[PDB]
């Protein structure tokens, strides 16, 4: 499920 | 279209800059100005010679926990003065006087995060907001009315992430985390009348509240373009450019190759793919492309600070010519780009709060 950030 | 990097800077908050917009309603002879949004603030800068990016003033929200995601420019339709709308996690739209940075007024409805704001291309008072609560709303910022909500179970079923009006502001395409792109026509009899009545509303002269339209059925819907969250969309005449987090902008249209967009019916089950512009390292969502004022070009940054620019001044969409712009010190994710109205400057803004200026 896609992340908004690389972290 | 070729550019070189002339300056960069970083804002003091160190949080992502999620949005950047030049003011395309700048007055002749005045310098070019853009706004950035990130943390709980919006900041304006002026572009000067020798790459200078001159810091003017910010608006900082009273809530330390607000996080502005998006902004859009318009002007006051009586005085011509530019106005800047901004919104984000708190779900409150603020209308800011960019000269003094005062918040002139605000609007609540979504209560829930606002992911994008767009002003209508012919009427500077019509503002579209798209929300994490799954709906779009159309507001009239002259009479301070909510004209319409676009939602319902046949609307989006998860956060709306972007939307765009077509050239004449007759119809909106929206897209979001349900993987779908939906069309909402606003030139219906019902919607043109709702707009006219919004202009006729003055709460000092009547007893009634202003009634908003509940629009529960899009005029077209598809989930057959992308296979993940759809986070930016733009009309290109009667075609659509849209992207997900799958390293592609797809150029497509509703219906079959020869179908006129104003003859598409809500039950249309086909789409036509006219081209796709692939690129690399843009796997994260909320990464928006922008076009110049004339729609001759499109720019997108990726999650490692590379910019891609496509020249769309060619006979068919799949013939677009790509160039890339890199700088050894720009390595954070680029969340949005913006071109000046004259196309001479491109600004990219990043997750580490940096801003990059490229001059044509």
């Amino acid at each position: 499920t896609a992340r908004k950030s690389t972290g | 279209y070729s550019f070189k990097c002339v300056n960069s800077l970083k804002e003091d908050h160190n949080q992502p800059l999620f949005g950047v917009q030049f003011n395309w309603h700048s007055k002749e002879g005045d310098p070019l100005v853009f706004a950035t949004v990130g943390s709980n603030r919006v900041t304006l800068y002026e572009c000067h010679s020798q790459g200078e990016i001159r810091l003017l003033q910010s608006y900082v929200d009273a809530d330390a926990d607000e996080n502005f995601y998006t902004c859009a420019w318009t002007y006051d339709s009586n005085t011509s003065h530019p106005l800047l709308a901004v919104a984000g996690s708190r779900g409150i739209i603020r209308i800011i006087n960019p000269i003094t940075m005062q918040c002139i007024k605000h609007y609540v409805g979504h209560g829930n995060a606002i992911n994008e704001l767009k002003f209508h291309p012919r009427d500077p008072n019509l503002l579209l907001s798209v929300s994490k609560d799954h709906a779009l709303r159309l507001w009239n910022i002259q009479t301070d009315t909510l004209v319409a909500i676009f939602g319902g179970v046949e609307g989006h079923r998860d956060e709306v992430l972007s939307a765009d009006y077509d050239l004449l502001g007759e119809k909106i395409m929206s897209c979001g985390m349900d993987h779908s792109l939906k069309l909402w026509r606003i030139n219906s009899k019902r919607m043109m009348n709702a707009i006219k009545e919004s202009y006729d509303y003055n709460p000092n002269k009547t007893n009634r509240p202003f009634i908003s339209q509940k629009i529960h059925f899009p005029d077209f819907s598809t989930r057959d373009i992308h296979r993940n969250y759809v986070d930016c969309v733009r009309w290109l005449g009667d075609l659509i450019l849209s992207k997900s987090c799958e390293n592609a902008i797809v150029c497509w249209k509703p219906g079959k190759m020869e179908d006129d967009i104003d003859k598409i019916k809500p039950s249309e089950s086909n789409v036509t793919i006219l081209g796709r512009f692939d690129y690399s390292q843009c796997d994260i969502w909320y990464m928006r492309f922008s076009m110049d004022f004339w729609q001759k070009m499109l720019a997108l940054g990726n999650q490692v600070g590379k910019l891609y620019v496509w020249d769309l001044e060619v006979e068919d969409p799949h013939k677009a010519k790509c160039t890339t712009l890199t700088h050894h010190k720009c390595g954070a994710a680029i969340r949005q780009t913006s071109f000046s109205r004259d196309s001479s400057i491109l600004i990219a803004v990043c997750d580490d709060a940096s801003i990059w200026r490229w001059d044509r």
